[PDB]
RNA sequence: GUCGGGCCCGGGGGAGGCCACGCGCGCGUCCCCCGAAGAGGGGGACGGCGGAGCGAGCGCACGGGGUCGG
RNA sequence: CGAAAGCCGCCGUGGCGCAAUGAAGGUGAAGGCCGGCGCGCUCGCCGGCCGAGGUGGGAUCCCGAGGCCUCUCCAGUCCGC
RNA sequence: AGAGUGGACGGGAGCGGCGGCCCGGA
C-alpha cells in the first residue's frame, strides 16, 4: 500500500566571453562543429 | 639517506604456478595473454587462481554447484571453477549443466554427462566465451579442513574452541586438569 | 602439438648445447641453430632447412611435407640447387613467400643460404 | 576500399590536428590571463599600503597562505613525533622541500618540526623556478619529469588544471584544488646550498637556518635549486 | 551539528543555492587597515634593572 | 583620491600603438537611420547558430639523450 | 639387468577419512511455506510442495535508462563502446 | 598490407569534386 501511495505521488505530475568560448571550442565533443567552421572559413573563398 | 622501511617492499604473491605441469603452463600462457590483452577482470581472477596452490584451490562439490546454479537469474550460464569437481552421493537427481573445470572426477563427469550437460576445459572455455561472459565463478570452501580446525587461539585459553593436537582420542587423553572444574580449573 | 612438444624438449633434448652463457641446437632443420620455439626443426607442422649439397657445389633446401606427418621416411622433400648466388637466393625466397610456407623464417633461410654459398666458393690467398 | 579508407583516416588526422590547435590557443590565453591577474594582485597590494600611508593609518597585509618548507637536517637520531610529522610533510630526505598551505593545523605541525626545517613564504619567481626546473609529478606511483602539458592534463584535467601555468597558478594562488595539485607534485629534491648555511643547528633569528625566515626563503631557494 | 547539516542541506536544496557544510581549520588573517585615529602610537622601551627580590 | 576593477560598462568625433582578429548565404543577438504607430524597410557589428567529404610544396630549427658529407 | 617390474578385487583384512558427545550405561546432527480444524493453545491432526536458514559486507557475472557514430538528410535494418 | 578513438548497407532522398552537348559513377 505504501508503494502504491508513493507510486501515485510520483506519477501525479502536471555575450562573447573569449576564454569561455576557447574552452568550448577546445572541448572534444562540443567544439566539433565550431572548429569545423573555423577550418572551412580558414580554407574557403567565396566573395562578399 | 631516506627514512623508509624496506621490510614490506617485496609483495609475497604467486606470479606463476610452482608446478612443472606443462598443460597447466600452456593454459597459464593462454590466460596470461587474455588477462593482458583483454579488459576482463574475470580473466585476471582466473589467472591468479591458476597460479594458486592446491590448498588454495579446494574441490568444489557437485551438490554445492547445483545449489549455486539453482540460485535465481543463472539460467543457462556456464559454471566455472578452477579446481576439481567431485561427486556428491547425497544428491539423487542432477539437472543439466554447462560446467568448466580444471578437473572433474569420473563419477561426477558420468553423472553430468548422463544427466545431459556439457563439461569444458579452459581452452574450450576460451573458445566459447573468451571475455568470460555468462559465467558464474565459484570456488570450494577454502577453510574446510582439519588444519583450520586446529588454527586459532590456543586451546588452553578462554573462550577458544580450537582442536588440540592429541595422539589419541579417549577419556585419558587431555580431559583432566584444565578441562573441568573438578580438576583444578575449566576455562 | 608444437607447444606441447616444446614444453617437453625445451630444456631436455639431445640437440641442446649449453656452454658458456649461450644455448644452441643441432637438429638437422634448424636455421640460426638456437634453442627457440620459432627455430625448432622437429616440433612444427611446417619446417624449412638449408644445407650444403652432397658434392661441394650448391645448396639443398629441405621442406617438410604436409601429409605424412607421422612417417619420417617420406616426410621431407629436399631439392638441390646449383645455380649462381642471386638466383638461388631468389628461388628460395620465391619458394617460401609464394608457397606461403612459414614466411617468418624467410630472412633466416636467406642468411643461411648466403653463408653456405660463401663457404662453398673457393678460398682466395 | 583503398580510397574511402584513406580519405577517412585523412579526415580523422585533420580533426585531431584542429583539436590540438584549439587546446594550444586555450592554454596561451589562460597564461595571459594569469599574467594579468598576477600584476593586478601586485599593484593592488602596493596601492593598498600606499593608500593607508596617505591616510595616515597602517595597512596590515594578509598573512600568507603558502609556505615552502625544506628539510635541512638528516635522518640520524630523530624523535618519533618529529619523524611522523616530517613524513606527513613528505620530507623524507635532507634538502627535500615542498609546499604547504598555511593554517592553524599546518602551522602547529611546523612548530613541532621547527629545528629540522627551514621554511618561509615563496614568491612568484620561486614558484616558477621550482616548478619549471625541479618539477616532477606523481603518475601512478612513479616520479615523472614534467615535460608535457598532456601529462599534467591527463593527471589533473578533472580540476581544470591542464598546463604548468595552471599548476603554478593553483600553488601560488592556493585554490580549491591545492591539495590535489600539491600531492601531484613530487617533493622537490634540492641541491646543497651554494655558499653554505652559517649554522645548521640553530634558529634563523639567532644566526642559524631552522625555523621561519619569512621571505629569506627566496634567497635560500635561489641558492639551493 | 549533524542535525544542523541536514537542515542546512534541505534549505539549500529547496532554495537553489550551494552552501558550505564542512568546517575549515582557522584560515589566515584577511588583509585589513588599522586606524591610528590621528594619535601617534606610544613608544615602549625596556626598563632599567633594579634589584628588589 | 586610485598608471583600482567591470573580456579597461559604454556611445560619438579628428591629416599612432597592440591583437593566438579576419570565406560565403540564411538565421538569431545588438546598434544606427527613414521612421510615413517609435510599423514596414535601408544598412552595419557580434555569435559558442544553421543538412551535406580534401589544400600541398619546399625549407630552417634553443624542437622525444652526438655528430662531423673535419 | 630383475632383490626390479607387472598383476590380484570374493586378497581391502586393515589403517586413515566419512560423527560427535558423555566418567559411563548410552544417545546421536534440516527447515520453511500453503491450507483446513482443536483452543491453529507459542500449537497436534492430515495433505501439499520446496530443500541446510537469515542479515550486513563480498572478487566475478547478468539486465540496463541514457549516451558516443558513418558526405548528409527521411524509415528501419546489423552488431560495437 | 595489418590497419577499427564505431564501422554496416540498401532501397531512401539531396549536395560539394571529377568526366557538356546539361546525361554520368570503381
Ligand atoms: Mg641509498
Ligand atoms: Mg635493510
Ligand atoms: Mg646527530
Ligand atoms: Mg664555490
Ligand atoms: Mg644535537
Ligand atoms: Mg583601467
Ligand atoms: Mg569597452
Ligand atoms: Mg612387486
Ligand atoms: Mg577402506
Ligand atoms: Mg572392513
Amino acid at each position: 500500500k505504501a508503494m502504491s501511495a508513493r507510486a501515485e505521488a510520483i506519477k501525479a505530475l502536471v555575450v562573447s566571453r573569449k576564454l569561455d568560448r576557447l574552452a568550448y571550442i577546445a572541448h572534444p565533443k562540443l567544439g566539433k562543429r565550431a572548429r569545423a567552421r573555423i577550418a572551412k572559413g580558414l580554407r574557403l573563398c567565396r566573395p562578399k | 639517506g631516506v627514512d623508509i622501511r624496506h621490510n614490506k617492499d617485496r609483495k609475497v604473491r604467486r606470479k606463476e604456478p610452482k608446478s612443472q605441469d606443462i598443460y597447466l603452463r600452456l593454459l597459464v600462457k593462454l590466460y596470461r595473454f587474455l588477462a593482458r590483452r583483454t579488459n576482463s577482470t574475470f580473466n585476471q581472477v582466473v589467472l591468479k587462481r591458476l597460479f594458486m596452490s592446491r590448498t588454495n584451490r579446494p574441490p568444489l562439490s557437485l551438490s554445492r554447484m547445483i545449489r549455486k546454479m539453482k540460485l535465481p537469474g543463472r539460467e543457462n550460464k556456464t559454471a566455472v571453477v578452477v579446481g576439481t569437481i567431485t561427486d556428491d552421493v547425497r544428491v539423487q537427481e542432477v539437472p543439466k549443466l554447462k560446467v568448466c573445470a580444471l578437473r572433474v572426477t569420473s563419477r561426477a563427469r558420468s553423472r553430468i554427462l548422463r544427466a545431459g550437460g556439457k563439461i569444458l576445459t579452459f581452452d574450450q572455455l576460451a573458445l566459447d566465451s573468451p571475455k568470460g561472459c555468462g559465467t558464474v565463478l565459484l570456488s570450494g570452501p577454502r577453510k574446510g579442513r582439519e588444519v583450520y580446525r586446529h588454527f586459532g587461539k590456543a586451546p588452553g585459553t578462554p573462550h577458544s574452541h580450537t582442536k588440540p593436537y592429541v595422539r589419541s582420542k579417549g577419556r585419558k587423553f587431555e580431559r583432566a586438569r584444565g578441562r573441568r572444574a573438578s580438576r583444578g580449573y575449566k576455562n | 602439438s608444437a607447444h606441447l612438444q616444446w614444453m617437453v624438449v625445451r630444456n631436455c633434448s639431445s640437440f641442446l648445447i649449453k656452454r658458456n652463457k649461450q644455448t644452441y641446437s643441432t637438429e638437422p632443420n634448424n636455421l640460426k641453430a638456437r634453442n627457440s620455439f620459432r627455430y625448432n626443426g622437429l616440433i612444427h607442422r611446417k619446417t624449412v632447412g638449408v644445407e650444403p649439397a652432397a658434392d661441394g657445389k650448391g645448396v639443398v633446401v629441405v621442406i617438410k611435407r604436409r601429409s605424412g606427418q607421422r612417417k619420417p621416411a617420406t616426410s621431407y622433400v629436399r631439392t638441390t640447387i646449383n645455380k649462381n648466388a642471386r638466383a638461388t637466393l631468389s628461388s628460395i625466397r620465391h619458394m617460401i613467400r609464394k608457397n606461403k610456407y612459414r614466411p617468418d623464417l624467410r630472412m633466416a633461410a636467406i642468411r643461411r643460404a648466403s653463408a653456405i654459398l660463401r663457404s662453398q666458393k673457393p678460398v682466395m690467398v | 576500399n583503398f580510397a574511402e579508407l584513406k580519405i577517412k583516416r585523412l579526415r580523422k588526422k585533420f580533426a585531431q590536428k584542429m583539436l590540438r590547435k584549439a587546446r594550444r590557443k586555450l592554454i596561451y590565453e589562460k597564461a595571459k590571463h594569469y599574467h594579468k591577474e598576477y600584476r593586478q594582485m601586485y599593484r593592488t597590494e602596493i596601492r593598498m599600503a600606499r593608500m593607508a600611508r596617505k591616510a595616515g593609518n597602517f595597512y596590515v597585509p594578509a598573512e600568507p597562505k603558502l609556505a615552502f618548507v625544506i628539510r635541512i637536517r638528516g635522518i640520524n637520531g630523530v624523535s618519533p613525533k618529529v619523524r611522523k610529522v616530517l613524513q606527513l610533510l613528505r620530507l623524507r630526505q635532507i634538502f627535500n622541500g615542498t609546499f604547504v598551505k598555511l593554517n592553524k593545523a599546518s602551522i602547529n605541525m611546523l612548530r613541532i618540526v621547527e629545528p629540522y626545517i627551514a621554511w618561509g613564504y615563496p614568491n612568484l619567481k620561486s614558484v616558477n623556478e621550482l616548478i619549471y626546473k625541479r618539477g616532477y609529478g606523481k603518475i601512478n606511483k612513479k616520479r615523472i619529469a614534467l615535460t608535457d602539458n598532456a601529462l599534467i592534463a591527463r593527471s589533473l584535467g578533472k580540476y581544470g588544471i591542464i598546463c604548468m601555468e595552471d599548476l603554478i597558478h593553483e600553488i601560488y594562488t592556493v585554490g580549491k584544488r591545492f591539495k590535489e595539485a600539491n600531492n601531484f607534485l613530487w617533493p622537490f629534491k634540492l641541491s646543497s646550498p651554494r655558499g653554505g648555511m652559517k649554522k645548521k643547528t640553530t634558529h634563523f633569528v639567532e644566526g642559524g637556518d631552522a625555523g621561519n625566515r619569512e621571505d629569506q626563503i627566496n634567497r635560500l631557494i635561489r641558492r639551493m635549486n | 551539528r549533524v542535525k544542523e547539516n541536514d537542515q542546512k542541506k534541505k534549505e539549500a536544496k529547496e532554495k537553489g543555492t550551494w552552501v558550505q557544510l564542512k568546517r575549515q581549520p582557522a584560515p589566515p588573517r584577511e588583509a585589513h587597515f588599522v586606524r591610528t585615529n590621528g594619535k601617534e602610537p606610544e613608544l615602549l622601551e625596556p626598563i632599567p634593572y633594579e634589584f628588589m627580590a
